[PDB]
């Protein structure tokens, strides 16, 4: 239920600046930064700051500072795929990295295999880092959670997080939570038929689930993914532990991945009974 | 025995043929040793149409031009496979906006995708289709890779396209997940994203269909994608 | 006399018909060339629509040379709207066209290779053309958004500037391309001369019309000298006059020649005339075009603005965009008022050349006729639009 | 025995029901003696859906609203004829542009014409349909005038509409003759005429289909036209 | 082949101002003017002067002067139907007249019988005058005839006319002609399948064919058409002759109407063999 | 306590749910009213689009009251673009709304007729309503283009002026309509009083919010007093709070009442409160609305301009359109920049009223609850948009 992979480990960036800024282990920022510094990539598309608090905008990062400015999760839309072609046109990039949730990874891989309208982009993608995803929210839904239910505002939120059955918001001196089931019905309806939890088609996939706080569960998949991540570890940019030696460990990851797939198949079947078009 | 290919230009702009030729490194080997371009006066000095294994038909067809209509009819008779080469042939593309009235043929008014008049076996939408999709398609036909070509066969039926297809076929259907693939693909930059949803600038839409073609939620070729990734 | 008809003429863009009346010895006594390409009708398509629509649609006149149509369109509209484009946007427009010339002339060498390149050198020639086009097209893709139908040439300038990464990458590739283009041009010129075409083939007395050596200049296109008539008052065979699909633009009441030879004659002191001269001028212009692109990349300020603000309502002013396309002077005229295109006309290089091309076959055997035609690098989707 | 009619409002704006009621002179007689409106809480205090001879269903249906979906399913079971009442129900109309993200239901995103989920027997496109077409339709059903109603039955299949239909279905097909009927009909004034051809202002198009509906070259009801003229 | 009618006569306006301005007998201008003066209509949509010579624009005429300014034929597009709804909205008209070629008459009658999107217009049309039509031309085709073939310009044309096998242009001192067959292929392609020559669905239909110069062949059809035209005659606004007593007479009209129908049926059949959509 | 649920409530526009907790005697102890109308999402629809698109789409919020949405939209956009509308365009906008009030209040009488009109008078009442609407709608059709979703209310004013024919025709019909409206209002008020609803039914202590007596006034909508929260922080039953489809707009931190009674209290010295007062105010306002339309038709200069020129790019200014819809204050807020709608929000009358309506059922038998609801003339497609 985890897709095809080469190795699964628990990992954390060794860079204290990245540790301070990261959602979890800082795998995305650390790995893109390493690839950039080594010349494996010349830039990366990331979810950078936007025009409202916690409302990111895709942007092409071409320095470690810009990668770092994009660190941390925003649980709303950042259509990262939209900037991939700009990145190889006026930005001049011929070796591109990006971070993508599973559905974005799908649009990208579909483009590479079938680039009907997409000229001279497919072979320029050198590192696709996938991050785990169970649902995403319209911005107004985040506002309902944060401004209405929890009684603060978007500007008071220093970090948001999802895990252990809860939606979490950290303020300057307070930790506020909602039961995650309370967010049901507020996510975009398109997520209902999504079968991919751990970004099965990415070069390397990473998320918090299966690892303790401040660490990440890292799944290497393709030759490029495994080799680039192993390189960074060898260069001492990540600390790693076998996933079997870590709590909660792989059992929880596999449980959630199987839950997501079962739910999706039920919803896909419901669509077909209604006669609605379904690509799955 | 090399595949016998015709390149027939109707009311196109020749951008599709140009895209084919921007497979720079392989072009000499392609034309000389891999395939045999046997017809199409853009490339070949021949005025009697021969039998073809594949006709790459570029451009929409003008209902008021008798020769275009005859040429289209003849190539359907003489080619085993007809490919609508580029969105003008496949969907009408920007010629959907033509409405006649211009010198030196004020009656030349009506342009349609070629499937409106003949059976079409496969299609390559795009304005133009990328050098890569053209090369991959030819290689696939060379190697009888029918698993790879299935979406091209299917797309033969997609003959009326517009950026509004993202609403009518995806957003309206509960399928959109805000990835931005459509906006990445659009060759005219008619698309942006607003609050994670496609935003169409109709003034730039050429009705080529590429946004819906590339959308991961229109059709999902999972086995071919994984095959190429080694997953 | 007997009629030799070639329909369509081959190894050019788009469909034209050549009709040659020949005497007993096969010598052409009367030559007529005309478009049989259907009229997609771009001018009447964009009339009535928003200004932003016109560059998107008219670049699709032609996928061999979409760059100069996009440029002529935005220049005509800029002129109608009294827009002053920022320096970096003007340079990026010029750079896009300069690179485009290199690509397009190389495409013509591909098309004429069967006439001029020995079989044993053919693989080499295709590979030479292809490497040249690959490098030229890096520029058009990175600067203008797509190498065919570039999206990012815009009213008011360009959509965006490029990075230093892009600028320096393009600079190195074009400069390192210089020896290759020089070798290619030398080779092509030698082969064209080696074919041994008869002395005087295609020499005519028509004007050479050109606005600039390499980009364009609306102040050199004089509306007091320009007129436009239709095939029905040009061709003297009424069946041909009714079939012809392109208009007949004139300068000083006469038909002209546009293109590389025209620019070389008007701006570079070139004195040779006729078919061989036309090919030679075109090959030599690759040197001009590549050198200019290299210098622009050296000059460009990547941090500077590339697009002006503008009010798109208009005042009813007639705007002129005059661009030197690879095949010759490409004039678009546009009038914006009430935020719409009220008038649009395109006078495209092959449109100018077509009335000159038929008569230029006269006086030589009809077997040379097709070679007279290809010397103009004709583009019939362009001619007809 | 008066026809039993339900008026069911889904994601509509009630403009269609309002249009029906602007048959001013006959309204009292219509409601009291000609037909029996037996269901639809806009008009009737009844919360158990009865059997109907005709359901006038106004509005598109939201895929994320369970009650709307159940109500649509139930009325299909209980009505002998279902009429898509107005272009939102018939074609999606301007709800084709909905894309979710708004309070107080950010997940409410996807709207489709009712024929996407159920069998539809006839349609009245229009935004809203004119008081006259509504009255004529009801009278026709009263009098079993099936010759008059045939275009309404046919229009049940026209569920995706746009001003570009004038190009794709008329101008592109060699059928346009520049009469201006389409521009006369357009209820948003999205259409003008340029050199005798329709000119679409996409910023005003609500995707209602009325321009193509009224075009004399889309369908030509000659016998009914002559009947009413006495020719 | 002439459709349903009540009476056919040859007629001419008795108004010398209208005689001077009219294409033919001045039936359209005379009848609309009579209806306006009598209050049978409050305005009429006509093909009035536009922004280029001989390039008319539909307009709502509410005086005899405005009707007179629209007199005379322009053989290019004037989509008169487009102004009918404006006429009953801001112009305030509840009794409307119009002039229409047969295809425009069809759009109007289709609207009246099936007013799906057309609120409170159908019953306001009180007089629909049809004019005979065999073809119409894009403006550029007229320019080819006039500016290129005949060697004058649009501004030099004082009147244009079609008849007796020719296209005619009158200049300040010269009459220039082309064989009508020379205009074949320059008309809009949509005319190919048109079966209606004498505007069969109009209230009253009129044209030059069948009558001598300066006279018109007038076919009354509906109760409204016959009664309004008879009223005007009785009021001495028209002189009439039985059509049987006039040269060339009804034989020529019937010939052309039958020619048009046979041609249309051939072209309709050709469309169907190609698989093109056809409403006829 | 026991729950009485009515879903949807009847003889109003659109779908809402009423939930009443009742004691042993059936007296409401706790009332909650909320939208269950799906969110078509007009605000988020027009965000990102051209300004011209917004009035076309937002008028389709509701086909009972599209006139005030079109007006609030163009007023908000005018304000964002700093447009000064010409006098004749302002008068035609005002005339359209005044006529619209007459139509809409008559529509409400139709909807409530089963509650108040005796069976033997029912045909008469429907015919009375219909003749009144017929004449009111002549104005909306002729001036604004269509009687439902008027096309010709525009940014900058109106699309066009009307003729003298139109002006004088409308004047005579509205003035001759005065005695009929007076008779109708007298009749309706008598019947509403005759129903014998209990004294005090629906009386509450919430503010009456109104910007103007009959058109609207953005200077009376104070953003220092306005806030907006969501159902999740309003309703104290979490299942209801999650189902509710409309937002909760507040003034001075409190929920309010808008509509005819609110305008009559704030501008016409009306002192009655509760259900009967709400109906009575609405009927009396027909006199106000018809009188104003008649006077505008008398004043109007049909030869004068009705629309200003404007640059639609914008400057990022927040524009406010405050219109007195028949059901109450209708505020649209719009920010135009880069020629697009960057922000849009609509606070529609029934949106304001919904939080007030549920609690106003408390203290009386639940059988009176539905009558409390209809007194507000609620519009749920409006409330939800
Ligand atoms: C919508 C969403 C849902 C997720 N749900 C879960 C899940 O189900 N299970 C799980 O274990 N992990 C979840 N994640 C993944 C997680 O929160 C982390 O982003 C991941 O562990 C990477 O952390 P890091 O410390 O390695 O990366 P960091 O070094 O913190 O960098 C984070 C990277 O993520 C990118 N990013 C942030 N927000 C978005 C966005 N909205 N869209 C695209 N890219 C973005 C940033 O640009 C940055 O490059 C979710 C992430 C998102 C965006
Ligand atoms: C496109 C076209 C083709 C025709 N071909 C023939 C035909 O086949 N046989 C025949 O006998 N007659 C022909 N007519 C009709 C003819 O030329 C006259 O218009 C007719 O006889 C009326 O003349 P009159 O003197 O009665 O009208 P007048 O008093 O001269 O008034 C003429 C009226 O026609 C209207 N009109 C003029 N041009 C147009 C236009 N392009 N579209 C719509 N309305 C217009 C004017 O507004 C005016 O109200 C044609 C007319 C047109 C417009
Ligand atoms: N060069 C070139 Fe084109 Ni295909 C031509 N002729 C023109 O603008
Ligand atoms: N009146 C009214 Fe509407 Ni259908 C409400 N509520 C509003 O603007
Ligand atoms: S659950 Fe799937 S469809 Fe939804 S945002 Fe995550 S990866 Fe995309
Ligand atoms: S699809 Fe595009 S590139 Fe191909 S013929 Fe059409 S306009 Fe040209
Ligand atoms: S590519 Fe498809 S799923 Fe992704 S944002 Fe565009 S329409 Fe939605
Ligand atoms: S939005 Fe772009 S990709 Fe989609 S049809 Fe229009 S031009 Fe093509
Ligand atoms: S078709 Fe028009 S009037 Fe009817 S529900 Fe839709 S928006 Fe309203
Ligand atoms: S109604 Fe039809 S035939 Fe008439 S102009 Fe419009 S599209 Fe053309
Ligand atoms: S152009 Fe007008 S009538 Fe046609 S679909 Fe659009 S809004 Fe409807
Ligand atoms: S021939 Fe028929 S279709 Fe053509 S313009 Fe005349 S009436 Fe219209
Ligand atoms: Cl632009
Ligand atoms: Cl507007
Ligand atoms: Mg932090
Ligand atoms: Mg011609
Ligand atoms: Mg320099
Ligand atoms: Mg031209
Ligand atoms: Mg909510
Ligand atoms: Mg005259
Ligand atoms: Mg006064
Ligand atoms: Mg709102």
């Amino acid at each position: 239920v985890l897709g095809t992979y080469k190795e699964i480990v628990s990992a954390r960036s060794t860079d204290r600046e990245i540790q301070k800024l990261a959602q979890d282990g800082g795998i995305v920022t650390g790995l893109l930064a390493y690839a950039l510094d080594e010349g494996i990539i010349e830039g990366a598309v990331v979810a950078g700051p936007g025009e409202e608090f916690w409302k990111p905008q895709p942007m092409v990062a071409m320095s470690s500072d810009e990668l770092k400015a994009a660190a941390g999760t925003k649980y709303t839309f950042s259509p990262n795929v939209m900037m991939l072609k700009k990145a190889v046109r006026q930005y001049g990039i011929e070796k591109l990295g990006t971070v993508a949730i599973p559905c974005q990874t799908m649009g990208i891989r579909k483009m590479q295999t079938y680039p009907f309208g997409v000229r001279f982009l497919a072979d320029k993608i050198k590192l696709l880092v996938g991050i785990y995803c169970m649902e995403n929210f319209p911005y107004t839904s985040l506002q309902t959670f944060i401004c209405e239910k929890l009684g603060v505002s978007m500007e008071l939120v220093e970090k948001m997080d999802i895990g252990k059955g809860k939606f979490w918001v950290y303020t300057q001196d307070d930790v506020l939570t909602l039961p995650l089931k309370e967010t049901h019905g507020y996510e975009q309806a398109g997520c209902k038929i999504c079968k991919d939890y751990v970004a099965e088609l990415a070069d390397v996939s990473t998320g918090s689930v299966g690892s303790p706080d401040g660490w990440s569960t890292v799944i290497t998949r393709t030759d490029a993914g495994d080799s680039i991540f192993k390189q960074a570890v060898e260069a001492g940019l990540f600390e790693t532990k076998p996933i079997e030696e870590v709590k909660p460990g792989l059992g929880l990851l596999e449980k959630l991945a199987a839950q997501k797939k079962e739910k999706a198949e039920k919803n896909i079947a419901a669509r077909k009974e209604m006669g609605l078009p379904t690509p799955f | 025995a090399k595949p016998r290919i015709g390149y027939i230009h109707l009311s196109g702009c020749t951008g599709d043929a140009m895209s084919l030729t921007e497979n720079y490194d392989i072009l000499a080997e392609l034309l000389t040793n891999m395939v045999d371009i046997v017809y199409g006066q853009t490339l070949v000095d021949l005025w009697e149409m021969p039998e073809m294994d594949l006709a790459l038909v570029e451009g929409s067809v003008c209902l008021q031009d008798e020769h275009s209509l005859h040429e289209l009819k003849e190539l359907r008779e003489k080619a085993k496979l007809v490919c609508a080469f580029g969105s003008c042939a496949a969907t009408g593309c920007f010629t959907r906006y033509s409405r006649g009235g211009q010198q030196a043929q004020p009656s030349h008014e009506s342009f349609v995708p070629i499937a409106d008049l003949i059976d079409v076996d496969l299609a390559l939408p795009g304005c133009p289709p990328s050098p890569e999709i053209i090369a991959k398609t030819v290689v696939a036909l060379l190697n009888n890779d029918m698993d790879y070509l299935q979406p091209m066969l299917d797309l033969a039926g997609y003959t009326e396209a517009c950026g509004c297809d993202l609403q009518t076929k995806v957003v309206n259907q509960g399928l959109c997940i805000g990835c931005g693939t459509c906006a990445m693909a659009c060759q005219t930059r008619a698309l942006d994203m607003t609050n994670g949803r496609p935003e169409l600038n109709s003034d730039r839409c050429i009705k080529c269909g590429i946004c819906y073609v590339q959308c991961p939620r229109s059709w999902w070729p999972e086995e071919q994608i994984k095959k190429e990734l080694g997953l | 006399s007997e009629r030799i008809v070639i329909s369509p003429t081959s190894r050019q863009e788009g469909h034209a018909e050549l009709v040659m009346e020949v005497d007993d010895e096969g010598i052409v006594t009367k030559g007529r060339y005309f478009s049989i390409t259907p009229v997609r009708g771009l001018e009447k398509m964009v009339t009535g629509k928003a200004p932003e629509t016109a560059p998107v649609m008219v670049q699709r006149i032609c996928g061999v040379c979409p760059i100069p149509h996009t440029l002529a369109s935005v220049e005509a509209i800029d002129d109608s709207l009294d827009i002053e484009v920022p320096k970096a946007g003007r340079l990026l427009r010029e750079l896009t066209l300069a690179a485009h010339h290199v690509n397009s002339h190389a495409i013509h060498h591909f098309l004429i290779a069967p006439d001029f390149v020995p079989e044993n050198l053919m693989a080499d020639a295709i590979n030479s053309v292809s490497e040249i086009r690959k490098n030229a097209q890096y520029v058009v893709d990175m600067v203008a958004g797509e190498g065919i139908h570039p999206s990012d040439v815009r009213i008011g300038g360009m959509a965006d500037n490029i990075t230093e990464l892009a600028r320096k990458r393009l600079y190195a590739r074009l400069k390192q391309l210089k020896p290759k283009v020089n070798e290619h041009v030398e080779l092509m010129i030698g082969l064209i001369e080696d074919k041994g075409l008869p002395e005087g083939l295609g020499v005519h007395n028509q004007p050479t019309l050109a606005s600039h050596q390499i980009y364009g200049d609306r102040t050199k296109f004089d509306l007091d000298r320009f007129t436009e008539i239709m095939p029905e008052s040009w061709y003297d065979d009424p069946e041909i006059a009714k079939r012809a699909c392109s208009t007949i633009p004139l300068y000083d009441g006469r038909n002209v020649e546009v293109g590389p030879r025209a620019r070389m004659v008007e701006f570079q002191g070139f004195k040779e005339r006729g078919v061989v001269a036309q090919h030679v001028a075109r090959a030599l212009e690759m040197k001009t075009a590549l050198s200019r692109a290299i210098e622009i990349l050296d000059e460009l300020d990547t941090s500077a603005p590339v697009r002006a603000d503008f009010d798109e309502r208009g005042t009813g002013k007639l705007g002129i965009g005059a661009i030197e396309a690879p095949r010759g002077l490409d004039v678009h005229m546009a009038k914006v008022e009430n935020g719409k295109i009220q008038f649009y006309s395109a006078l495209v290089p092959t449109t100018w050349n077509i009335p000159t091309m038929g008569p230029a076959t006269e006086g030589f055997h009809h077997e040379y006729g097709p070679h007279v035609i290809r010397a103009y690098d004709p583009c019939l989707s362009c001619a007809t639009h």
